[PDB]
């Protein structure tokens, strides 16, 4: 996990080879490519209380919110497994509205 | 690693606090005296040199 001591990129792993009094090292690494803009937001507020990505960020296409991993766009909808609460929503400078799903109620129809 | 990926400073300063062990909400309850305590040490680097 050392920033650049493995090549450049995401280390995933390294071969050696053996070269004349010395060595050569093959580093494969993961390099992010193509990315996209979206909107953010730090946390959801709903029925007045705060929420906040387990692990993501909770980001918008322009008019619907998800949450994704953050380093591969894989865009899921924000629910009650998804997101921890903690406080009310008057505390967190840049806190959004949206619903936030339960899956228990909807299946006690 | 790459290309550089705008975030906002405050959510950088989050995913750090989560790098260390302390969640996020932590952070983003107490933005304003973390704020202010950063810019208290800088603040107090320039004196001493
Ligand atoms: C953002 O993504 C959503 C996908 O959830 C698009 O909204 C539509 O949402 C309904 C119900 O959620 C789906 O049945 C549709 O298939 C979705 N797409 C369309 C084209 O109707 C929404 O269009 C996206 N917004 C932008 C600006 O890209
Ligand atoms: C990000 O910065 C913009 C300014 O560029 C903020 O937008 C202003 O919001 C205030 C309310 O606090 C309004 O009175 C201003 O009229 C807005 N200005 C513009 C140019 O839109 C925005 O609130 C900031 N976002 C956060 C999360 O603080
Ligand atoms: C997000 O939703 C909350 C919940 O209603 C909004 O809070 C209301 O804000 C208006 C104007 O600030 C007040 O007149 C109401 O009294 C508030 N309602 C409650 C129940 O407190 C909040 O304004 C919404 N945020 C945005 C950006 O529209
Ligand atoms: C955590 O520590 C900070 C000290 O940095 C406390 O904030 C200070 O509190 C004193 C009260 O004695 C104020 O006079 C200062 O102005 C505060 N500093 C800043 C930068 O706001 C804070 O109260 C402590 N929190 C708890 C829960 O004890
Ligand atoms: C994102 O939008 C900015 C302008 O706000 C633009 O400069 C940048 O090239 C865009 N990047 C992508 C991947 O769309």
């Amino acid at each position: 996990k050392r920033v650049d001591f493995c090549g450049k990129g995401y280390h995933l792993m390294s071969f050696p080879q053996s070269a004349p009094h010395g060595v050569v090292f093959l580093h494969v690494t993961y390099v992010p490519a193509q990315e996209k803009n979206f909107t953010t937001a730090p946390a959801i507020c709903h029925d007045g209380k705060a929420h906040f990505p387990r692990e993501g960020v909770f980001v918008s296409n322009g008019t619907h919110w998800f949450v994704t991993q953050r380093n591969f766009y894989e865009p899921q909808i924000i629910t009650t497994d998804n997101t921890f609460v903690s406080g009310n929503c008057d505390v967190v400078i840049g806190i959004v509205n949206n619903t936030v799903y339960d899956p228990l109620q909807p299946e006690l129809d | 690693a790459g290309a550089a990926l705008q975030i906002p400073f405050a959510m950088q300063m989050a995913y750090r606090f989560n790098g260390i062990g302390v969640t996020q909400n932590v952070l983003y309850e107490n933005q304003k005296l973390i704020a202010n305590q950063f810019n208290s040490a800088i603040g107090k680097i320039q004196d001493s040199l």
